[PDB]
C-alpha cells in the first residue's frame, strides 16, 4: 500500500476533486489497515476502528458535496472575462 | 497575552455539539409531522410559510455553478489558509 | 482575544437576546 | 532571479502608522471644543445650537478616525 | 427639518428648460431625455421630486448593509483559478446492468 | 456547538429583587434627553417619538449594572465582544431605521440630497447624498465600535497598572526599612495618586460612554422627526 | 397531495450528494428557477392590475394627470389613454381590509397554485430521470425513506481517475 | 415616633426641582417632600 | 382602571410589549438570532484546540479524540453499521483477511 | 402583596443560584480533567441503518 | 370578560342556529347596503364619490377627511328606514368579528380549533346572533359593556395627556370646555359648554391625522376587532 | 523562490508608532483647556457650562487616546 | 523556507518612537499656560480659579505622558 501526498506544497498545484479523492483514499487505507490489525489481534473492530471509520465518514462527506462546475456558455464567458491576456502575463511575471 | 486572557466569560458550565445534518434532519421531520395532517391544506398560508422559502433556498443551492471552490463547512481543520481540505 | 472571536458567537449573543426578550418585560413591570 | 519573500512582522509596522492618523483626530476634536467654549462665552444663550453642531463635528471626525482603525485592525489581523 | 409642501401645477417649470449633460434636449432631441441621467436628475430637482434621487440610494445602501453584504461574503463566488477544474460530465449515470426500480403507478 | 454559561449579574438580580419589591421615585437619569424632545411649546409630533424611552432606560440600567460594577476586581463584563455589541447596535439602529422606512413616505428622504439647486446635481449633490447614506451606516458602526473599545482599553490599562502596583508593593516594600526609603515612599504615593485618578476617570468615562451611546440613537430618531405647530 | 414534505428530504440529500448531479438534473433545477421567476412576474403583474383597477378616481387623476416628467408627448398620450380607459366605466374602489383582500388573495392563490404544480412537475421529472438522483427519488417514493450513500452502494459512474474505490 | 419611611423623594431638592410648585411650602420656606 | 402592565400576567404583557409596542425591534432581533445560528454556530477541532480551552488544549489526554470516539462508537452500535464494508475500507472482505494475515 | 411574595421567592431562588454558581459549579473543559465536563455530541441518529 | 364554561356551553349549543341567523342577516344587510351604496354613488358629492385624497402635512400619508370623505345623506329616509340602518350597523360589527375569525380559520387550517374553543368560551367576540334568549342577549351585552369599560379610559387618557403635554387652550371658554370634556360619567356634562373643544382639537388634531395607537384604542372601545 | 520570514522584534516598532498618536491627544486636551481659561475670563458667571463642556471634550479625546493605547498593548503583549 | 529571526536591538527604536509622544504633551502644556497668562491679564480677579483649572489640565496631560512613557520603559526593558 501507498499513501498519497496531500501536503500543502503538493495540494497547491492540484484540482480540488483530486485532493478530495486522495484524502478519501488515504482515509480508507488507514481504516483498512486498522481493521486488519484488529482482526490479527482478534479483538472486536468497533472498539478499535471507530476513529478511522469516522475519518472515512468525514472525508466522504467532504468528497460527495463538491461538484465540479459544468463548462457551458456563461461559465466559459466568466472564465475568459476574468483571465485576459494581460492578467495571464501578470500572473506569469509574478514569482509568488 | 496574559492581560488579554482576562476578558473571557467566567461562568462557562457545559458545551454540547451537534452536526448540522442531524438536527436539520430532525427539524425537517418535526415540520413534516406537523404539516402532514389533512386538516392543513397545502394552499394554506401556514404550509406555504413552512415549505416555500426552504424549497427556494435549496433550489438556489442546487442551481449553483461556481468557478471557485468552497471548502467543506465542517472540516476538522479550517485554521490553515493554505489548505482548503 | 475572545472579544474578537466568533467561534461561539451565537451562544454568546444568546445572553443579550434573553435579556432583551425575557428580562426587559420583568424590569418593565 | 525573482525571490518571493513572505515576511510576517510587517503587518505590525503598518498598523502603528495608521494609528498616527488618530493624532490628527484628537487634535481636531480639541479644536472644536476649544472654539465651543469661546462661542459660548461670546453668545452664551445660544449654547444649545453650538453644542449640537459640536457633536455633529465630533461625530464626523470620529468617523474618519474609525476608518483608520478599520485599516489598523484589518492589517493587524492579516 | 422643516415641513415640505408639494409645488403647485403652475409652479413647476417647463421640461424644455431642463439641462442635460451637455445642453438642453429640446425639440429634435426629446427622446434623448430618457437616456440622459443628469437631465432626469435636474428635472426631478426642478419638480421638487428629489426623493427619486435619494430613496433609491439609501435603500440600496440598506439592502447592501443588511442582506446582500452577508450573502456575498458567505456564498459569493471568488475569482476563478488559473488552472480550472472543469467537469468531465462522467459522474452520476447508472452502471451497466443495473435494474432501476419501477416508477410509481 | 452550544455553550451554556451565565451572566455575571446574579447577585445584582438578587439585590434588585430585594430592594425594588416596593415602589420608589426615580429622579436622576443618565440620559435625560430621551424624555424631553421638544423644547418650544405648541410643537407636537404625530410620530411615536417617545417609543425610545423604555429601551433607553433598560439599556442604561443593563449597561450600568455591567460596566460600572466591572471596576471591582475580577468582575466580568459578560457581553464584552465586538460582534455582540454590533448585534445590539444593529438591533436598535436598524429597528428605528426600518420604522422610519416602513412609513412609506419618500419625501422624508428629501434632505439626503444635500445642497441647493445652484450646485450641480450629478457631480456635487448626488455625491453628497451618497456620502450621507454612507454616513448613516458609519454612525451605527461608530457607536458600537466606540462602546466596545472604550471598555476594552480602559480595562487593559487598569489591569496593567494593578500588575505594576502589586509587583512594586510586594517585592520592594522592604525599602521602607532601608536607607533608600524615601524613593520607595515617593513611588508609593505616586502609585496611589495614579490609582485614584484611574478609578475616577473610569467611573466618569463609563457613564459618559453610556450617555453618548443613547445620544447617537436619539440623534438618528431626531434626524427624521417633523413637528407641527398648534393653531 | 403535499409534494413539498416528500421533496425536502430529496433536496437535502441532493445538496449533500451534489457531486453526482448530472447536467440533466442541473437543467431541471434551472428550469425550476426560471419557472419560479415567471410565477413571480405573473403574480406581480396581476397584483399591479388589481391595485390599478381598484384605485380611487382622484388617485388615478393625480397619478395619470399633469405634469409630465418627460413631456415628450408619447408619455402624455399614454397617460391620458389609460386615465380615460379607467375612468370611463364604473369601478369598485374599496378601501382598507377590502382592498387588501381583493388585491392579495388572488395573487397569493395564483402564486401558490403555480408553485405547487411546478413542484409536482419537478417531482415527475426527477422520477423520469435515468440517473442516480432519479433512482433515489423512486426509492424514496417507494420505501418512504432516503437511502444515503446510495451512489456508492449501486456503484454510480465516476470519473476514470476515481474508479479505484469501486475496485472490489 | 416610629422609624418608618415616608413618601419617597428620589434624592431631589423640592425647592429647585422642575415640579416644585406641586409641593406645598411651609412657614419656614422649605417646600414639602410630599403632597 | 385597566392597564396592561398592572393587570396582565407576565407572558401576556410580554407578548403585548413585543407585538404592539416594539414589533420592529422583535422582528429584527429574530432576524439577527437566525443569522447568528445559521452562520456563527460552528467550531472546528483546530479552532477549539487553539482557543477553545481556558488554560490550553491538554494534548496529553486529547479529550477531543475521546469525544469523537464515543460519538462514532454510539453511532455504529445504534445504527448497526458494518464498518468492514468495502466502501468504508475500499477493498473486499477477502482482501482484508489477506492483509490481516500478512501484517 | 403579590409582588412581595414573588420577590421573596425570586430572592431565595437567586441566592441558591448564586451559591451554586460561585461556590459549587465546576468550570467546563479543565486541563487536568478532574472537574467539569469536556462536552459531548447530541442528537445522534438511532435506529436508522439506511442513513449509513 | 373572562371566559367561562357556561358561556362555552351556551355558544356551542347555539352555534349552528347562530350561523344560520348570521347568514340571513347577511342577505338582508347586503340588500340594505346595496341600496345605500347606490344612493351614495348617484347623489353623493364629487369629492365623496371620487374618494378625494387628503395627506397629512408632515409625512404626506393619506387618511379619510371628515369634511370630504364623509357625507350625510339627508334624503336617505325615502329609500332606507332608520331600523334598516341600525340593522346594517349591528351586522357590520358582527360581520367584522366573523370575518376576522374566518380569516384565522383559513390561515391556520385545522389548528384554530382550540382557539375556537377559547373564542366560544367568551361572549366578547361572538356575534349577537348566537344568543337565542333574553338572558343570553343580556349577558352578551354585559360582555360588550365590560370590553368598552376596559378600553375607553386608555383612549381618553391618551388624548388628554397628549394634548395637555403638547399644547394648551387659547381662551377661557376653551379651557372650560377641555376641562369639562373629560369628567367622569357620574356628573352630567353640558354639551354647549364642551362643544368649543371640538374646534380646539380641530386646531390640534383632525380625524385625518389620528395616530395609529389612538386608533387602536378607539377601535377597542368600539368593539371592533383589532388583530 | 518560495521564502517566508518572521521577525520577532518588529512588534516593538509598531507599538512605538501607535504611542505617537497620543501626541495629538495630549495637545488636543491643552487646546480645550487653553480655550477654557479665555472663556472663563470673559464670562465668569457661566463657569459651570464651560467647565463641564471642557470635561466632555477631554473624555472624548481620551477615547481616541485609549484607542491607540489598546493597539499598542496588543502589539506589545502579542 | 521558513526563517525565525530575533533581532535584539529593535526595542530601542520602539522606545524612541514612544518618547516622541511627549512632544504633544509639552506643547499642550505650553498652550495651557499661554492661555492662562492671557486670561489672567483679561480678568485678574479670577487668578486662583484659572490657576486651578490650568493645573487640572496639566495633570491630565501629564497622565498621557505617563501612558506614553509607560510604553517606553516596558519596551526598553522587555
Ligand atoms: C444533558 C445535560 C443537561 C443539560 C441539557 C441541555 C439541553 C439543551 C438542548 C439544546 C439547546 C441548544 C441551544 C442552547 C443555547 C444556550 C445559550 C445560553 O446558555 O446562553 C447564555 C444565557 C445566559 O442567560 P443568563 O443571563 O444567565 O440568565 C438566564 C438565567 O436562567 C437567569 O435568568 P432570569 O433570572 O432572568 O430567569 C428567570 C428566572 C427568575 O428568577 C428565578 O426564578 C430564580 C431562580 C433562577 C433559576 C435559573 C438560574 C439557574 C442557576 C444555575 C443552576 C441552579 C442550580 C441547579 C442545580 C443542578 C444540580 C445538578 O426564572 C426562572 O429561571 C424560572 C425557572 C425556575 C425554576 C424553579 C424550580 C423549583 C423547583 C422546586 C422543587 C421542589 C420539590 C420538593 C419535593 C419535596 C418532596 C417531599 O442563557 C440563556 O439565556 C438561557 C439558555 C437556555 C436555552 C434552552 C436550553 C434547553 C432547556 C434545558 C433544560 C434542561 C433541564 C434538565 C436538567 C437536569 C439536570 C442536569
Ligand atoms: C414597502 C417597504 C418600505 C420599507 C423598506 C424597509 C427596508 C429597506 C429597503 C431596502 C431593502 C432592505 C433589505 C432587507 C431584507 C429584505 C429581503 C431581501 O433583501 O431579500 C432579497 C433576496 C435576494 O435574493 P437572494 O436570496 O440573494 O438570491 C439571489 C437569487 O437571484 C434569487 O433567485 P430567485 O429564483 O429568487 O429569483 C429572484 C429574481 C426576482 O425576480 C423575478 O423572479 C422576476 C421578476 C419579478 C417581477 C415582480 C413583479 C414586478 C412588476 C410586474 C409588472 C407590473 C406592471 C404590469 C402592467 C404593465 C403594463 C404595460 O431576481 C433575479 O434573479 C434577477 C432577474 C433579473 C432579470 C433581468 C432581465 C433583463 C430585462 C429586465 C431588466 C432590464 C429592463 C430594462 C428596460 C429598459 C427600458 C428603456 O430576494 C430577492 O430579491 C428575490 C426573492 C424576492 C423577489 C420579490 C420580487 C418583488 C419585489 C418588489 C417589487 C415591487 C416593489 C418595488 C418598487 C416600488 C415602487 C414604488
Ligand atoms: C405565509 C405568507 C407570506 C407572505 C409574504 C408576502 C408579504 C406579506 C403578505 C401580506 C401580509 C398582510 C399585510 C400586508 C400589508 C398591508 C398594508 C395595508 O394595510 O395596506 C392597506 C391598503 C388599503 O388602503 P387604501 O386606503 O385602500 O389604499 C392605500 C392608500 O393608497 C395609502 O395612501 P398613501 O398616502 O399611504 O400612499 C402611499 C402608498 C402608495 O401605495 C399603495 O398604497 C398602492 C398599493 C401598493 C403598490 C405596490 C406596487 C407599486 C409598483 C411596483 C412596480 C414594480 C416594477 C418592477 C419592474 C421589474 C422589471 C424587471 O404606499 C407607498 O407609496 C408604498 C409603495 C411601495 C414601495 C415598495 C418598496 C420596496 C423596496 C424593496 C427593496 C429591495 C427588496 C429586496 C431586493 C429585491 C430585488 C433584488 O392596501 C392596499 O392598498 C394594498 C394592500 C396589499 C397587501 C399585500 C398583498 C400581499 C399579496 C401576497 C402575494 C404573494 C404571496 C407569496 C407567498 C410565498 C409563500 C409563503
Ligand atoms: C382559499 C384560499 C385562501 C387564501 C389564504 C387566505 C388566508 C386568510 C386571509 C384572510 C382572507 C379573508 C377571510 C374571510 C373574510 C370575510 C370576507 C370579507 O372580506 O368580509 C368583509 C370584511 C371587509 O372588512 P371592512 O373593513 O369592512 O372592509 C372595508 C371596505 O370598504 C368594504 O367595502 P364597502 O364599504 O364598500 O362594503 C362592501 C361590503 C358590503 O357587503 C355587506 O355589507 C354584506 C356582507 C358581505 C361580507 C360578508 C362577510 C362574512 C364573513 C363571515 C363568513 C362566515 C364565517 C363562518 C365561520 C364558521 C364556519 C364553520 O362587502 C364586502 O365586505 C366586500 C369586500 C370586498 C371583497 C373581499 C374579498 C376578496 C377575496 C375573495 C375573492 C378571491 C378570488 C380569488 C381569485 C383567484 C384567481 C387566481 O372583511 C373583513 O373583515 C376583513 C378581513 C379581516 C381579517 C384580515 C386578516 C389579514 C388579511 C391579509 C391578507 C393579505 C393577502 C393574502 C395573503 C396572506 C398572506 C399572509
Ligand atoms: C369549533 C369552533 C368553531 C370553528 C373555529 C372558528 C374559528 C376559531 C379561531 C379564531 C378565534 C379568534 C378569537 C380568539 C380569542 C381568544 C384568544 C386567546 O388566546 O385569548 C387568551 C386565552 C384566554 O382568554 P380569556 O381567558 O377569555 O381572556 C380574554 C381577555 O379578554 C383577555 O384579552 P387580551 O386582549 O388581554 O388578550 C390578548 C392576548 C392573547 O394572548 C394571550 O393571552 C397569550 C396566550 C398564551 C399564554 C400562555 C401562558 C401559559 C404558558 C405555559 C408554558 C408551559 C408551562 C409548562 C407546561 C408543561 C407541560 C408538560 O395578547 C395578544 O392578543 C397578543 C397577540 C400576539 C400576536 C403574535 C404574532 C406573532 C407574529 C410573528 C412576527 C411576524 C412578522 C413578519 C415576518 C415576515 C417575514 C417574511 O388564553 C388561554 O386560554 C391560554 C391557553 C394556554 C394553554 C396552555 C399553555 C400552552 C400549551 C401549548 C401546547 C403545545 C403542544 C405542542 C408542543 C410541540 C412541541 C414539539
Ligand atoms: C429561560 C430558562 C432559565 C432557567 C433554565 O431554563 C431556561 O435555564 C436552563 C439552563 C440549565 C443549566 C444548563 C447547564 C448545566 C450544566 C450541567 O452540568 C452537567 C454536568 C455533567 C455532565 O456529564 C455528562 O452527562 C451526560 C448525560 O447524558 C453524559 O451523556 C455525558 O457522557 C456526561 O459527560 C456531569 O459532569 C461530570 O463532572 C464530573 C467532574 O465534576 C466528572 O464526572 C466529569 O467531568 C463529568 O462527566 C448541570 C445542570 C446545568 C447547571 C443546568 C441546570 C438547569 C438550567 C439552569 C435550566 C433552567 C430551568
Ligand atoms: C474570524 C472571522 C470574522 C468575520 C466577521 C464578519 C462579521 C460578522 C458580524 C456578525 C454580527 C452582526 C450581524 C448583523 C446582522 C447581519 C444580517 C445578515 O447579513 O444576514 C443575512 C442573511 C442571509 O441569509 P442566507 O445566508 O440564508 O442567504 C440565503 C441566500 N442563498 C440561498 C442564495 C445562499 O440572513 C439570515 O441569516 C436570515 C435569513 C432568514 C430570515 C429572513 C427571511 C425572509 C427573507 C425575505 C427575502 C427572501 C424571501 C422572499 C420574501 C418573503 C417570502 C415569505
Amino acid at each position: 500500500f501507498h499513501f498519497h501526498d496531500v501536503s500543502n506544497d503538493a495540494i497547491k498545484g492540484m484540482p480540488p476533486s483530486e485532493a478530495l479523492h486522495k484524502h478519501l483514499e488515504n482515509a480508507q487505507l488507514a481504516h483498512r489497515i486498522c481493521l486488519a490489525k484488529a482482526l490479527k489481534a482478534g479483538e472486536p473492530p468497533v472498539e478499535k476502528c471507530a476513529l478511522t471509520w469516522g475519518e472515512v465518514l468525514i472525508r466522504y462527506q467532504a468528497w460527495s458535496e463538491y461538484r465540479p462546475p459544468f463548462q457551458d456558455s456563461v461559465a466559459q464567458a466568466k472564465y475568459k472575462k476574468y483571465w485576459s491576456k494581460k492578467r495571464q502575463e501578470e500572473d506569469d511575471k509574478n514569482p509568488f | 497575552s496574559n492581560p488579554a486572557d482576562h476578558f473571557r466569560p467566567n461562568l462557562k458550565a457545559l458545551t454540547l455539539y451537534a452536526e448540522r445534518q442531524h438536527y436539520v434532519d430532525r427539524w425537517l421531520h418535526v415540520k413534516e409531522r406537523w404539516l402532514a395532517p389533512w386538516y392543513l391544506p397545502w394552499w394554506s398560508p401556514l404550509f406555504q410559510l413552512g415549505t416555500w422559502y426552504s424549497q427556494r433556498s435549496r433550489n438556489l443551492f442546487l442551481v449553483e455553478n461556481h468557478l471557485s471552490y468552497r471548502p467543506y463547512k465542517f472540516r476538522r481543520n479550517d485554521e490553515d489558509r493554505n489548505n482548503p481540505y | 482575544l475572545e472579544p474578537m472571536s466568533t467561534w461561539y458567537l451565537a451562544s454568546w449573543a444568546m445572553v443579550w437576546y434573553y435579556a432583551f426578550f425575557f428580562w426587559m418585560p420583568m424590569v418593565w413591570t | 532571479s525573482t525571490v518571493a519573500i513572505s515576511v510576517q512582522g510587517l503587518h505590525y509596522v503598518g498598523t502603528g502608522l495608521a494609528a498616527i492618523a488618530l493624532a490628527g483626530v484628537g487634535l481636531g476634536i480639541g479644536t472644536i471644543f476649544g472654539n465651543l467654549l469661546v462661542a459660548c462665552a461670546r453668545q452664551p444663550n445660544l449654547t444649545k445650537m453650538l453644542f449640537n453642531y459640536a457633536i455633529l463635528g465630533f461625530a464626523l471626525t470620529e468617523a474618519i478616525g474609525l476608518f483608520a482603525l478599520m485599516l489598523a485592525f484589518l492589517m493587524l489581523f492579516s | 427639518g422643516e415641513l415640505f409642501v408639494r409645488p403647485k401645477l403652475e409652479e413647476i417649470p417647463p421640461a424644455d428648460q431642463c439641462r442635460g449633460f451637455f445642453g438642453p434636449l429640446n425639440d429634435s432631441l426629446k427622446f434623448l431625455r430618457l437616456l440622459d441621467i443628469k437631465w432626469m436628475m435636474n428635472r426631478a430637482v426642478a419638480m421638487r421630486r428629489e426623493y427619486l434621487i435619494a430613496t433609491p440610494t439609501l435603500f440600496t445602501f440598506i439592502w447592501m448593509f443588511t442582506w446582500k453584504g452577508a450573502v456575498i461574503y458567505f456564498w459569493g463566488d471568488r475569482a476563478p483559478p488559473r488552472r480550472m477544474d472543469w467537469n468531465t460530465e462522467e459522474t452520476g449515470r447508472l452502471p451497466l446492468g443495473f435494474k432501476p426500480t419501477p416508477a410509481p403507478l | 456547538m452550544f455553550l451554556f454559561f451565565f451572566c455575571d449579574l446574579f447577585w445584582l438580580r438578587l439585590l434588585l429583587c430585594m430592594y425594588y419589591c416596593v415602589w420608589s421615585r426615580l429622579c436622576f437619569i443618565v440620559y435625560f434627553n430621551c424624555l424631553m424632545l421638544i423644547f418650544d411649546f405648541l410643537l407636537f409630533c404625530l410620530f411615536d417619538l417617545y417609543l425610545f424611552v423604555g429601551l433607553c432606560l433598560f439599556l442604561l440600567l443593563w449597561f450600568m449594572l455591567f460596566n460600572l460594577y466591572s471596576l471591582i476586581l475580577y468582575y466580568c463584563i459578560t457581553y464584552l465582544n465586538l460582534y455582540l455589541l454590533f448585534c445590539i447596535v444593529f438591533l436598535l439602529y436598524i429597528a428605528f431605521l426600518f420604522l422610519f422606512c416602513f412609513l412609506c413616505d419618500f419625501f422624508l428622504f428629501n434632505n439626503l440630497l444635500v445642497g441647493d439647486s445652484f450646485m450641480d446635481v450629478f457631480f456635487i449633490r448626488f455625491l453628497l447624498c451618497f456620502l450621507e447614506c454612507f454616513s448613516l451606516l458609519c454612525r451605527c458602526l461608530s457607536t458600537f465600535l466606540r462602546l466596545f473599545c472604550n471598555l476594552l482599553s480602559s480595562h487593559f490599562l487598569l489591569l496593567m497598572f494593578f500588575d505594576f502596583f502589586y509587583f512594586i508593593f510586594v517585592f520592594f516594600f522592604y525599602g521602607v526599612f532601608c536607607y533608600w526609603f524615601i524613593l520607595f515612599i515617593f513611588v508609593f504615593c505616586f502609585c496611589l495618586l495614579f490609582y485614584v485618578f484611574l478609578y475616577l476617570l473610569d467611573l466618569f468615562a463609563a457613564i459618559l460612554q453610556l450617555f453618548i451611546f443613547c445620544n447617537m440613537i436619539l440623534q438618528l430618531i431626531m434626524d427624521f422627526l417633523l413637528f407641527l405647530l398648534f393653531v | 397531495t403535499k409534494y413539498e414534505l416528500k421533496m425536502q428530504y430529496f433536496d437535502e440529500w441532493m445538496i449533500r450528494w451534489r457531486k453526482f448531479q448530472t447536467e440533466s438534473d442541473w437543467e431541471i433545477e434551472k428550469g425550476r428557477q426560471w419557472w419560479r421567476r415567471f410565477n413571480m412576474a405573473v403574480s406581480g403583474a396581476l397584483f399591479c392590475g388589481l391595485v390599478l383597477y381598484t384605485s380611487g378616481t382622484a388617485t388615478l387623476k393625480r397619478q395619470y394627470g399633469l405634469p409630465h416628467f418627460f413631456d415628450i408627448g408619447v408619455d402624455g398620450q399614454a397617460k391620458e389613454t389609460m386615465l380615460k380607459t379607467l375612468t370611463s366605466r364604473w369601478r369598485y374602489t374599496p378601501q382598507g381590509y377590502g382592498r387588501v383582500l381583493i388585491t392579495g388573495v388572488p395573487t397569493y392563490i395564483l402564486f401558490v397554485t403555480l408553485e405547487h404544480y411546478r413542484e409536482r412537475r419537478r417531482m415527475q421529472q426527477y422520477l423520469q430521470q435515468n440517473t442516480v438522483f432519479g433512482e433515489q427519488m423512486r426509492r424514496l417514493l417507494s420505501t418512504g425513506k432516503i437511502e444515503e450513500y446510495l451512489p456508492v452502494n449501486i456503484k454510480a459512474t465516476l470519473p476514470a481517475s476515481q474508479q479505484a474505490i469501486y475496485n472490489y | 415616633v416610629g422609624n418608618g419611611p415616608t413618601f419617597s423623594t428620589g434624592g431631589e431638592c423640592m425647592n429647585t426641582c422642575d415640579i416644585q410648585n406641586a409641593f406645598p411650602m411651609n412657614d419656614r420656606g422649605v417646600r414639602s417632600s410630599s403632597p | 382602571v385597566y392597564t396592561r402592565w398592572k393587570c396582565d400576567r407576565l407572558p401576556v404583557f410580554q407578548l403585548k410589549l413585543f407585538t404592539q409596542e416594539y414589533p420592529m425591534h422583535a422582528a429584527v432581533g429574530i432576524f439577527t438570532i437566525i443569522f447568528l445560528w445559521k452562520h456563527m454556530s460552528h467550531c472546528s477541532e483546530e479552532t477549539e484546540r487553539k482557543y477553545g480551552w481556558w488554560a490550553g488544549y491538554p494534548y496529553w489526554r486529547d479529550p477531543i479524540a475521546r469525544r469523537n470516539e464515543t460519538k462514532y462508537k454510539q453511532m455504529i452500535i445504534n445504527n448497526d453499521v458494518d464498518i468492514t464494508h468495502p466502501k468504508w475500507t475500499g477493498c473486499s472482505v477477502e482482501q482484508l483477511e489477506e492483509l490481516s494475515r500478512v501484517v | 402583596e403579590i409582588q412581595s411574595r414573588k420577590k421573596y421567592f425570586q430572592t431565595l431562588g437567586y441566592l441558591v443560584a448564586f451559591i451554586y454558581l460561585y461556590f459549587l459549579m465546576p468550570k467546563e473543559k479543565s486541563f487536568s480533567g478532574l472537574s467539569g465536563p469536556d462536552g459531548h455530541w447530541i442528537m445522534l441518529p438511532k435506529g436508522r441503518p439506511e442513513l449509513f | 370578560m373572562q371566559g367561562s364554561w357556561s358561556v362555552l356551553k351556551k355558544n356551542c349549543s347555539n352555534f349552528f342556529p347562530g350561523l344560520l341567523a348570521f347568514a340571513q342577516q347577511t342577505q338582508e344587510a347586503y340588500g340594505i347596503w346595496l341600496r345605500i351604496y347606490n344612493r351614495q354613488q348617484k347623489y353623493g358629492p364629487t369629492d365623496f364619490v371620487e374618494q378625494s385624497e387628503t395627506f397629512s402635512p408632515d409625512y404626506h400619508k393619506r387618511f379619510h377627511s371628515q369634511d370630504k370623505n364623509m357625507w350625510v345623506d339627508k334624503e336617505l329616509c325615502t329609500e332606507v328606514s332608520q331600523k334598516e340602518v341600525a340593522r346594517l350597523m349591528t351586522y357590520k360589527l358582527d360581520m367584522w368579528r366573523m370575518a376576522h375569525c374566518a380569516g384565522a380559520l383559513l390561515a391556520t387550517g385545522g389548528y384554530a380549533i382550540p382557539f375556537g374553543l377559547f373564542w366560544l368560551a367568551n361572549d366578547t367576540w361572538v356575534p349577537s346572533s348566537f344568543n337565542l334568549t333574553g338572558e343570553e342577549l343580556r349577558a352578551w351585552r354585559e360582555a360588550q359593556d365590560l370590553y368598552r369599560y376596559r378600553s375607553a379610559p386608555s383612549y381618553l387618557t391618551d388624548t388628554k395627556w397628549h394634548f395637555d403635554f403638547h399644547a394648551y387652550p387659547w381662551n377661557e371658554t376653551q379651557e372650560r370646555a377641555w376641562d369639562d370634556l373629560f369628567e367622569k360619567n357620574d356628573v352630567r356634562r353640558d354639551p354647549k359648554v364642551v362643544r368649543p373643544a371640538a374646534e380646539m382639537y380641530d386646531g390640534f388634531i383632525k380625524f385625518e391625522l389620528i395616530r395609529r395607537k389612538s386608533l387602536r384604542h378607539l377601535c377597542r372601545s368600539m368593539n371592533i376587532p383589532t388583530f
